[PDB]
Formats: structure tokens, C-alpha cells, sequence
């Protein structure tokens, strides 16, 4: 069958898959118990030094050259399917995550996160200012050429 | 307190080499200082200039990376020892949240919100033409058959 | 179109014994492919396995499952005396805020709008299935209580 | 000339009876052959049609619970899923 999850990839393991290294959620992953992710991480865990990539456009270019699952964020995804069109998502936003800054104590864009950008959410700036960086048969034909190559030589006989 | 001492204060980011939207401007001259980059953390901090109006230096890092502990170090290297080995002590980074980074990073509210999910490549998934006789089948049973 | 070329063949009539040859060996190809296809549908959809037990919920993950939240289903759960058990509390820790429910009919008609797996207790399953039949229960007791 | 129409869809109507009886005969043995006959317990772990365990509480019970080879673990987890 096509595959529509990583429960399809745990089912047909003949085709592999890889991620970022060091942290990329294999600790997330090596932590998490659900049976499915617990192969997923089993088996790149065993091709942990095996088949694995380093940057985000290194697993990137084995998609665009071999047949490559790529497991990653939902960001770069969406960025390459308006950069490439031979490109699709697989699955839905599983594992619930926050890209964010980090604040000191007492700074006063700490509250203001959630006040002035929180403000920027509600007239939803960070949203299109995400969208101005990124937008966001066969047999039966061979059979019938032999058909018809057989149907053109027993026409030339019979006349 | 050190509230008397840090106003006015010159402020340093460290980010990585981010997003591919997330880059240096194509230009003859190198723009440096707070026109290095140009993205979504470079719109996020013109919002915290018109927050804050602090000087920022936005500048690139040494090691390019959001590293964590090892078994045999027990340091959380890359960006987490920038900010802890006094580069910037006051942990501002935009990453993601980890198990570890709730501790190591002093951090506030996420502003972007994502999942997990699968990237491939769509096939074309056609094969057309004569192919009863390109069987997996030999084609010596096919002569034989002749 | 296959009978478009029957009435060529019957407006322009050893010629006759390879044309019949020919009709019949074609019809035969076209009789077989349509008979493995056939098959192949038909040992796919004989090799389906529902859900029956616990531990097939346990292996899949397309069909969203979960129970009421503080209603001690999940406590007895997050026990995890049987590591399928434990899958399940995980899955259920895991995806805390997308298939947990506040009430039995609140996780009745999302077992009615969308693929769900409610698990609730087996006395008003007996209740649900003698008034709706579009609903049914699968396994047996996972725990017994009183 | 009506008598070739009647053949014709005669033996078209026995050649899709035939192959639809030679696809559900093919569909029943292929799922009969994927049933193999049982050896080894690993036929067990796959075959969850035909119930077993052990007999009740002991060396039985112990064993397979402190098993880590995850076929034996997986058997005192089918078994102590149905204990009862
Ligand atoms: C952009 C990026 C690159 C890779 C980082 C790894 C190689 C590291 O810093 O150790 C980060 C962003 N935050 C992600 C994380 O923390 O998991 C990580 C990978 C990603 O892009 O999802």
C-alpha cells in the first residue's frame, strides 16, 4: 500500500528513512512509547551511524535523488513543497512541538511575547509574514499494439 | 539588583545559519551589523527594536549548532554552551523545546507552534508499453513458446 | 473497441485459423489479467484484520483511540502492568490534548463523526448497543472492577 | 445471426463465472496457505485465531513474565491480556 504514516514505514521497512543528527527528536523518540515510534526509533537507532544525515538539505537532495522518507518539522516541509513541486507531505503534525526565544528575568520583551506579539498574533501578522517568506492503460496498449500488428498481417494474408 | 546596570545595555544575538529564507541579502556590498540577515527572526527582531530599541548584533557562531550533552562530556555543547559559558548569559535563542531545554534555558512562550511530520517525493508510479512480453518470467520459456 | 476490430475482421471476411487464433488468444490474455486482478482483490480483502483486541489498538496508530480524562481508565493505565497497556498510556500521554474527553456522550459522537475507539465502561456498552446499532464493542473485559 | 450473439454472451457469462470462482477459490487457498501449520511458537505469535497460555500461575507464569526476548514477553502479554 501507499504510505500515509510511519506505521506504513513500520510496516514496509524496504524503504528507509533518516534525520537530523545529535538531537533531532532520537532522544524524543528514544523516550517515547508508542509501539510504532518505538520501531521507528529502533530502527534508526540501528542505522544510527548507518544511514543517517547531518544538514536539512543533505536528507533534502536523497529525496530529490533516490526514493527518501524524511522524517522532520512541518516548517521545511511546507517550505519545499512551494520550492518543489515533486515533493509531497506524508501524515499529519504528530509530535506537538514550540520553536520559540528564550527570555532573560525582568527583560521587558519577556511579557511582551505574550502581550506585543501576542498582539501581532491576534492581527495575525506572524502569519503572512510566514506567507511573504514562503506561499505556503500500459499493459491494455501493448496488448492492443499486438493486436493490432497481429489484426495487420492477418489482413495482408487474407486478401 | 543589576536592574540599575541592565538598562542601556548592548544586546548580542546568536543564531545559526537558519531556514533558506533565513540568509544573507544578495548584494556588492556586505551589509553587516543588523542588516546581516534577513527572515522571520530578523522581522521578529525589527518587532523587539520597536519592543525594546536595544543595539543588536546580529552576527553569526562559531559552531553552527543547537547542541546537546554527550554521555562522555556531560556538557550541552553548541548554542546552549554559548549561553552558558557567558558569550550571552541570559539564554535568548530560537529553538525548539526539549526535555533538557526547559532547565537550560531560562525561555519564555513559543511563538511558533509545529508538528512532526513526513516528507517524500511524489512518484510518477507509470510504466507503459508492451510488457506481457517484458513478463519476470524468462523470455526463453517465450522462444519455447514460439 | 476490442469489438470495433470484430467488425473490421467481419466486413473484410489459413487466414481465418490464425485470425481465430489471434481473437482467442487475445480474449484469453484479457480473461486472465481481469482474473488476476480479481484474485489479488480478493486475497487483500480476505487478509483484512479488524481490530479486535487491545493489542491490535495497540499497533496501530491511524485509528485514534482514548477514554474519559480523570475517570480512573487512564489510572489504571498509567499502572502498566502489560507494556501494551503502557503503549496505551503512552499514546494517551502523547497525544494528551488531541483525543481525550470530558463525557461518555462527548466520546460516543466522536466515535460517530470520525474513526475513534472509545474506551468507556462494558455494562453501557450493553446500554449503547441495545439502543444505537450502528455501535458495537470489540475484545472482551481488559479489567475487571466492580 | 442472433445465434452467434447468444453464444457470444454464453460464453462470456460462463468465462467471468469461471473467473470469479477461480478467484475466490485462489483468494480462500492463498489465506489457507498463509495459515501454516503450527511449529515453534512463532507460528503462535502470528496466529492469534487458535487461543493458548500457559496453565495458571507458577514456573509457567514467572518465566514468561521475566522473559526479554520479546517473543516470550509477547506471549505473557497476549496470555495476561486474557488471563482470566
Ligand atoms: C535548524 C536545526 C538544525 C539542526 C541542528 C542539529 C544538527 C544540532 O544543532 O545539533 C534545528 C532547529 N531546532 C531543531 C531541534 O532542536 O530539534 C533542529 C532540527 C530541525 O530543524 O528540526
Amino acid at each position: 500500500s501507499p504510505i500515509d504514516s510511519a506505521d506504513d514505514l513500520a510496516k514496509q521497512t524496504k524503504i528507509e528513512y533518516g534525520a537530523v543528527e545529535d538531537g533531532a527528536t532520537m532522544t524524543f523518540f528514544k523516550k517515547s512509547k508508542i509501539s510504532t515510534y518505538d520501531k521507528m526509533w529502533a530502527f534508526m537507532s540501528s542505522r544510527r551511524q548507518s544511514v543517517l544525515v547531518k544538514s536539512n538539505e543533505e536528507g533534502i537532495q536523497r529525496v530529490l535523488t533516490s526514493d527518501y522518507a524524511f522524517l522532520m518539522e512541518s516548517t521545511t516541509i511546507e517550505f519545499v513543497t512551494q520550492r518543489n513541486c515533486n515533493l509531497t507531505q506524508i501524515g499529519g503534525l504528530i509530535d506537538s512541538k514550540g520553536y520559540g526565544v528564550g527570555t532573560p528575568m525582568g527583560s521587558p520583551y519577556r511579557d511582551k511575547i505574550t502581550i506585543a506579539i501576542l498582539q501581532l498574533q491576534e492581527e495575525g501578522k506572524l502569519h503572512m509574514m510566514k506567507e511573504k517568506w514562503w506561499r505556503g492503460v500500459q499493459n491494455i496498449g501493448g496488448i492492443f499494439i499486438v493486436l493490432a500488428a497481429g489484426l495487420v498481417l492477418s489482413v495482408f494474408v487474407a486478401v | 539588583n543589576i536592574t540599575d546596570s541592565l538598562s542601556n545595555r548592548s544586546l548580542i544575538v546568536t543564531t545559526i545559519l537558519e531556514e533558506p529564507y533565513v540568509l544573507f541579502k544578495k548584494s556588492d556590498k556586505p551589509l553587516y551589523g543588523n542588516d546581516r540577515f534577513e527572515g522571520y527572526c530578523i522581522d521578529l527582531l525589527r518587532e523587539l527594536s520597536t519592543i525594546l530599541g536595544f543595539t543588536y548584533e546580529i552576527r553569526l557562531v562559531e559552531d553552527g549548532k543547537y547542541g546537546a550533552q554527550d554521555d562522555v562530556n556531560g556538557q550541552w555543547n553548541g548554542m546552549v554552551r554559548e549561553l552558558i559559558d557567558h558569550k550571552a548569559d541570559l539564554a535568548v535563542a530560537p529553538l525548539a523545546i526539549t526535555y533538557v531545554r526547559e532547565k537550560v534555558i531560562d525561555f519564555s512562550k513559543p511563538f511558533m507552534t509545529l508538528g512532526i511530520s513526513i516528507l517524500y517525493r511524489k512518484p510518477n508510479g507509470t510504466n507503459p508499453g508492451v510488457f506481457s512480453f517484458l513478463n519476470p518470467l524468462s523470455p526463453d520459456i517465450w522462444m519455447y513458446v514460439l | 473497441l476490442a469489438y470495433l476490430g470484430v467488425s473490421v475482421v467481419l466486413f473484410v471476411i489459413l487466414s481465418t485459423r490464425i485470425v481465430g487464433g489471434i481473437w482467442w488468444f487475445f480474449t484469453l490474455i484479457i480473461i486472465s489479467s481481469y482474473t488476476a486482478n480479481l484474485a489479488a482483490f480478493l486475497t487483500v480483502e480476505r487478509m483484512e484484520s479488524p481490530i479486535d483486541s487491545a493489542d491490535d489498538l495497540a499497533k496501530q496508530t491511524k485509528i485514534e483511540y482514548g477514554a474519559v480524562e480523570d475517570g480512573a481508565t487512564m489510572t489504571f493505565f498509567k499502572k502498566s502492568k502489560i507494556s501494551t497497556y503502557d503503549k496505551m498510556w503512552a499514546f494517551m500521554s502523547s497525544r494528551r490534548q488531541s483525543v481525550l474527553v470530558k463525557s461518555n456522550e462527548e466520546g460516543i459522537q466522536r466515535v460517530l463523526t470520525s474513526d475513534y475507539a472509545f474506551l468507556m465502561e462494558s455494562t453501557t456498552i450493553e446500554f449503547v448497543t441495545q439502543r444505537n446499532c450502528n455501535l458495537t464493542q470489540i475484545g472482551g473485559l481488559i479489567d475487571s472492577k466492580g
